[PDB]
């Protein structure tokens, strides 16, 4: 059958983004939302909107039931998933087809085929793919990564078989490491994913990331629509993307335009979807993985190629052959910048907040898809990413120039966000390169970057003068426009004011509890340290602890806290279960 | 130092154009100068001039107060 | 030499266009502004700033001492004009030339030449350009336009040979008007632009208006960056504007690109520049004009050309050859949005407000260039334009298509806008197309289309300074506590 009406099932930037390509193919849009984002961007730009309720993912975009009931409710024909959240999960496919709705993704079947790395990696290998030197199956123990590596020389990467968000892998740069290594891995494979599954294979040393987007029809015709590159990687979860691919020979590109898509047809592949290698000093292709998914850095390939990659995957969906038969050719450039709530300036950490101002660069080769606004708030509960900035130019130069003017328009304020290092990058001769080569690579940004970003610290007043109110003027000398900004109690001339009867300047205090020489009282509460979800609790009632020992996992903004036991002692009063919200200050726990 | 200072947050005023800045906001400020003080004399105050009821409590938390208050 | 330092002499939109080109070249930028203008966007967005004073354009804009008071005192060493205001005046242009700035735009003479309408009209004969019958000299009389329309047949255009801004033209129907149109366009043509001047030729009854965008260089390359329509006009002004232009055969885009490659060439014109045309019925080319600046319309060439105009505008005002040898050739289809401050349920007629909402849409294919923003107030003292939409598609349907979406998100409050039109005209058979013509005309707004759209519902001190050898006025708010 045919779309009619597309239930979104996700939020923010993408949701938007499948909305307007909805509107654009003159279908109907459903949102559906948690309550964190009942007044969000999407939920007012859908054609209707339903309430999953429930304040976090696990109980509102991750419930199959919730989303089938809102495409009831709704009326909908069709879901599309996004990215994230069930996007990939293969049984949320089926649950969707079962439904008798259109599911506009890959087959359930390919999603777990190439879900699986082991069974991904064996279709790379019948497709004739360029893989890194390692194992063709799960490695069985220590001593087997030990022969290993002592064939193929050091460091090793030791992987976890279904892992993802950059925890997937672990490297041993001396041979002695791979006993502890295995054994962390298998552990945190299994705790964090289920299986204990683990492979190793060549870690390569300062490699770029690079990848293919394919799209597929359900009549075996398949295109590649252009690469991009994604180097610049922080925890190796990308932060800044280009498009094409610069700084590679043809023979490079066209093995990246041909192992895609005999990857693809022997993973029986259709819809959009994605094949991202590493490319190695030694200028070496490698094989890294399929996504099943629309990519989030897709607009760079939309803007130099021409394709509306959504409205691609309606046509797929449909069931329509490919109207592209050859592959486009790009014309000009693109950059893709994450706009994440999160502070360089902190080590990449994200924290949630308002915001209270929010000003997109416009004009030319500016594109905006932002999931956010002025008024919004970013609660603990979602990823980071507020937006995208899109940047375009006729050629990586001139992209780069208007980058460096979009950036310098662009104004964020009440949260922070990575804005400083875009800034910088865009403006850093590593990452401008030579014009044959740039030195940026997947580890760039940890270990190479000169990281000079100051810490957030938003309006708050810190030192003495901040404290005094002030004043903006515009004063015009000559004609020239200043802005002068005049303290409340310049005593210049015969000015006055200095003090009013008794008034006191000094160093505000921050708002935190005691000073900073100490972490805390001696008193027995363990108390949350941020606003989040209980992932885990690593103890039982009655149990006996010591200083350090992890109390709880708590995951905000989709990352993971432990919480650790500031004393010795006994847990007298466990009050949190996994899954419970909890807020900052929140006792967890005494420990006595 | 811990004065809070006049800031220029936008444009970049050639010397000429500072001074002639500078010269007109000092020729504009004024006022107190000096700190003097008002020296205190409570004659005729008004709370001097309120009935009070003999067992007012506004005799110690007003009357008083307000003329022990230094 | 070359650039460094850019004065943009003009305000809004252009004005934040060219201080972006600027900041995108690495140059440093320069606006003025008059007083109603002291927080325009463009004001904050320009690496500096100089008041102008006054009040109006007449007071401010257009005064040649102060722009040029503005660009010594700040140290620019290129004044770009934008469009409007001096961008076509020659003797501005000398000025700044003779002030030993470099002028950003085309020759002091080619400009002349070229807007003088009867000179233009020798230039584009000589260039062998398709011209519409008419006299080749100005009419002395009555007389001789009836001569000319009874020879060439009613209806006649009675056009002024100098000014324009739609209002230079006039159209006599049948021989017993002509009288009374002669004389009321003569007046009117001395009242308005200080000459008579005025010429007959035939009228074209539904025609479109099509122009090719040039780029001509110092050294004599010249370049055709693409073709562009803008039949869909009011008060003979543009509205809506789309690239490449549409449903033309392949011998109608070429001419019109030797045409217009010839007539530059002849004209010895360099810079950005447009040759316009209009295409009748019958499919006849025919020679209109050449504009001496950038175009308005010029981001839908952009983006399906892929060429930054502005600073194209910079290397050929640097004397640099151009590095674009060919014709580019269009890849998608785009249109463009004037958001004028017109009520189009009031015929189109201006009204001032507060612009007390504006947000602009976002997302794949949309660029918006603006002047104003949220808290902005229009006032009477100059062009309606707010901002302008360009939406960008692989198709002229998909181009529509994202139309629809953007305009349908635009939000715009606190005064008028013919948004409800452009919402209405992307969704209206006439512009939509069979697929191999359209029926719009550059009469088809003010006619034939349903107007559907309902009707909308302390001064600054000054302290006189001197240091040293110079006056300095140093302005302050009335209220300053300090
Ligand atoms: N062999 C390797 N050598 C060096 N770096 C590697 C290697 N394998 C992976 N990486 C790093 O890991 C990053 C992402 O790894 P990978 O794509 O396998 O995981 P993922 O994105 O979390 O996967 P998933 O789609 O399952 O969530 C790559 O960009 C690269 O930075
Ligand atoms: N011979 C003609 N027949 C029909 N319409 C014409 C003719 N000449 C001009 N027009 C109309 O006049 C407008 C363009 O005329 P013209 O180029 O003289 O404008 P203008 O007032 O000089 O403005 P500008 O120089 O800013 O373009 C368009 O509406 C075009 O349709
Ligand atoms: C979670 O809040 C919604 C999805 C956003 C996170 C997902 S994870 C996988 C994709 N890769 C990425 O960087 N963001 C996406
Ligand atoms: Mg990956
Ligand atoms: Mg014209």
């Amino acid at each position: 059958s045919k779309i009619s009406k597309v239930l979104v099932a996700n939020r923010g930037e993408i949701a938007v983004r499948v909305i307007r390509a909805a509107k654009d193919a003159g279908l109907a849009s459903v949102a559906v939302y948690a309550e964190p984002d009942a007044d969000a961007p999407h939920v007012r730009l859908a054609d209707e909107a339903f309430a999953l309720g429930g304040q976090t993912s696990a109980e509102s975009y991750l419930v199959f039931e919730k989303i089938l009931d809102a495409a009831e409710k709704s009326g909908a024909n069709a879901i599309h998933p996004g990215y994230g959240f069930l996007s990939e999960n293969a049984d949320f496919a089926q649950a969707v087809i079962d439904a008798g709705l259109i599911w506009i993704g890959p087959s359930p079947q390919s999603i777990r085929d190439l879900g699986d790395k082991v069974t991904a990696r064996h279709i790379a290998a019948r497709a004739k793919a360029p893989l890194v030197p390692g194992t063709p199956d799960p490695v069985k123990d220590a001593d087997e990564v030990v022969a290993f590596a002592k064939e193929h020389g050091v460091p090793v990467a030791i992987k976890a078989a279904f892992g993802g968000g950059g925890r997937g892998m672990k490297v041993a740069r001396t041979l002695e490491e791979i006993p502890e290594l295995f054994e962390s891995a298998t552990r945190e494979a299994i705790a964090a994913f289920g299986r204990g599954e683990c492979f190793v294979e060549r870690y390569l040393d300062k490699p770029r990331h690079v990848e293919a987007q394919v799209i597929a029809d359900q009549h075996g015709n398949v295109v590649v629509a252009g690469t991009r590159d994604c180097s610049l990687q922080r925890r190796f979860q990308k932060l800044v993307e280009e498009a094409p691919a610069p700084f590679l020979t043809d023979a490079q590109r066209k093995e990246i335009h041909e192992s895609a898509k005999r990857i693809c047809k022997e993973a029986g592949y259709y819809g959009a979807g994605t094949v991202e290698y590493l490319v190695g000093q030694d200028g070496l292709i490698s094989f890294l993985e399929v996504n099943t998914r629309l990519q989030v850095e897709h607009p760079v390939t939309e803007e130099t190629s021409g394709i509306d990659l959504v409205r691609q995957q309606f046509k797929i969906a449909n069931g329509e052959p490919l109207d592209i038969t050859e592959d486009p050719t790009p014309r000009g450039h693109s950059f893709e910048f994450r706009i994440n709530g999160e502070d360089a300036g902190r080590g990449f950490l994200p924290a949630p907040g308002p915001v209270t101002k929010f000003v997109a660069p416009t004009g030319p080769g500016v594109r905006m898809d932002s999931g956010v606004e002025t008024g919004s708030v970013i609660g603990g509960q979602f990823d980071s990413m507020l937006a995208k900035l899109i940047v375009t130019g006729a050629t990586r130069e001139e992209a780069l120039e208007r980058s460096r003017r979009a950036l310098a328009e662009f104004t964020v304020e009440g949260l922070a966000t990575v804005i400083p290092f875009h800034r910088a990058v865009v403006s850093d001769p590593a990452f401008i390169g030579d014009g044959e080569k740039f030195d940026v690579h997947t580890r760039w940004i940890e270990t190479e970057w000169n990281n000079t970003v100051e810490p957030f610290t938003g309006g708050d007043p810190i030192e003495e003068e901040d404290t005094v109110p002030r004043q903006t003027v515009v004063v015009e000398v000559g004609g020239r426009r200043l802005e002068v900004s005049l303290p409340g109690d310049l005593a210049i001339g015969g000015g006055g004011g200095a003090a009013a009867p008794g008034v006191v300047r000094k160093k505000p205090k921050p708002r935190k509890r005691g000073g900073g020489g100490a972490k805390a009282a001696s008193g027995d509460a363990v108390t949350a340290p941020m606003q989040g979800t209980v992932v885990k609790v690593a103890v039982e009632e009655g149990q006996e602890v010591s200083a350090g020992d992890l109390v709880v996992v708590l995951e905000a903004m989709k990352m993971e806290n432990p919480v650790t036991a500031h004393k010795d002692g006994t847990i007298t009063g466990l009050a949190v279960e996994a899954g419970a919200a909890i807020t900052q200050g929140t006792v967890i726990a005494e420990i006595k | 130092d811990h004065e809070a200072h006049i800031k220029v947050l936008r444009g970049e005023p050639t010397p000429e154009e500072m001074a002639a800045l500078m010269a007109v906001l000092a020729s504009a400020g004024g006022g107190p100068a000096e700190p003097v003080k008002k020296e205190r004399n409570m004659w005729g105050h008004p709370v001097d001039k309120l009935r009070y009821s003999v067992f007012s409590w506004q005799r110690v938390t007003l009357l008083e107060r307000t003329h022990m208050r230094r």
